[PDB]
């Protein structure tokens, strides 16, 4: 819930 | 090879504040 | 981790976060010991009583990391996973016995100042090190207590007496584990818990400088309860199996 969004590519 | 060493610590001969109390322990 | 503290940058770059795609959480703890293989526990990929089973295109692999949460933009790195490897004789009915597994990556991750793979250690350098009283360390972003840490979290440990180990439980205790911890009479603490799972407790050896892993983050009865000791996979072991499966399957 509290994680920083990963680029989209991943 | 090349495994084990870090390039902060020991590659550049410095040590991180704990790993002494390792090396301590090892008698 | 509990009791523990925060780590120095680039301490363990051999740290990886076994990191689940959807919902984004962490998963488990993990070590890098080549440029495409992962080593992390059986039971964070397979533990059928909790109806776990992931599979590959379930997870991710990161790299390079400090923050739990934070993307650390030009510092990490993202691995997909190729294959995972669990041991043919890992025990989840049981008591954990062989806990261990292998991820090989899609692809090579580059090594730099915070990604470095850790040593597996020889017969030698094992019985040289894994001996009660020895200090091994171990990492992870688990739980602090039985919150969350904002950053990668560190802890030294002494091995115990295996005596010790089997009277502190009522678990099955085999040759392919090992504990770790302070006695209630030793005046320190620390442990790890769940989240470290995975994770590596590493030893430096004295006689080359270099880190080993020596034992992969497995099980404990509650964290850091006084007269309870964590219980690590002993890599060395079951180092037959990992060179087999990295001579197999490159
Ligand atoms: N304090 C620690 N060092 C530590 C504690 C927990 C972990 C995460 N590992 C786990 O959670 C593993 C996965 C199955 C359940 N399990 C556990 O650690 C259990 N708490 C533990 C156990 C051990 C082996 C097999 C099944 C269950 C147990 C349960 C009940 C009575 C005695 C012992 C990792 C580290
Ligand atoms: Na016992
Ligand atoms: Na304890």
């Amino acid at each position: 819930g509290d994680f920083e969004e990963i680029p989209e590519e991943y | 090879a090349d495994c084990g060493l870090r390039p902060l610590f020991e590659k550049k001969s410095l040590e991180d504040k704990t790993e002494r109390e390792l090396l301590e322990s090892y008698i | 981790i509990v009791e523990g503290s925060d780590a120095e940058i680039g301490m363990s770059p051999w740290q990886v976060m076994l990191f689940r795609k959807s919902p984004q959480e962490l998963l488990c703890g993990a070590s890098l010991i080549s440029d495409r293989w992962v080593l992390t526990a059986a039971h964070c990929l397979l533990y059928p009583p909790w109806d776990k089973n992931f599979t590959e295109n379930d997870l991710l692999v990161r790299i390079g990391k400090h923050s739990r949460t934070r993307y650390e933009r030009n510092i990490e790195k993202i691995s997909m996973l190729e294959k995972i490897y669990i041991h043919p004789r890992y025990n989840w009915r049981e008591n954990l016995d062989r806990d261990i597994a292998l991820m090989k990556l899609k692809k090579p991750v580059a090594f730099s100042d915070y990604i470095h793979p850790v040593c597996l250690p020889d017969r030698e350098t094992a019985a040289s090190l894994l001996q009660a009283g020895y200090k091994g360390r171990v990492t992870g972003w688990g739980n602090l207590k039985e919150g969350q840490p904002s950053v990668l979290q560190v802890v030294n440990l002494p091995i115990v007496e295996r005596p010790v180990c089997k009277d502190s439980t009522r678990i099955r205790i085999t040759d392919n584990m090992f504990c770790a911890g302070y006695k209630p009479d030793e005046g320190k603490r620390g442990d790890a818990c769940e989240g470290d799972s995975g994770g590596p407790f590493v030893m430096k050896s004295p006689f080359n400088n270099r880190w080993y892993q020596m034992g992969i983050v497995s099980w404990g009865e509650g964290c850091d309860r006084d007269g309870k000791y964590g219980f690590y996979t002993h890599v060395f072991r079951l180092k037959k199996w990992i060179q087999k499966v990295i001579d197999q399957f490159g």
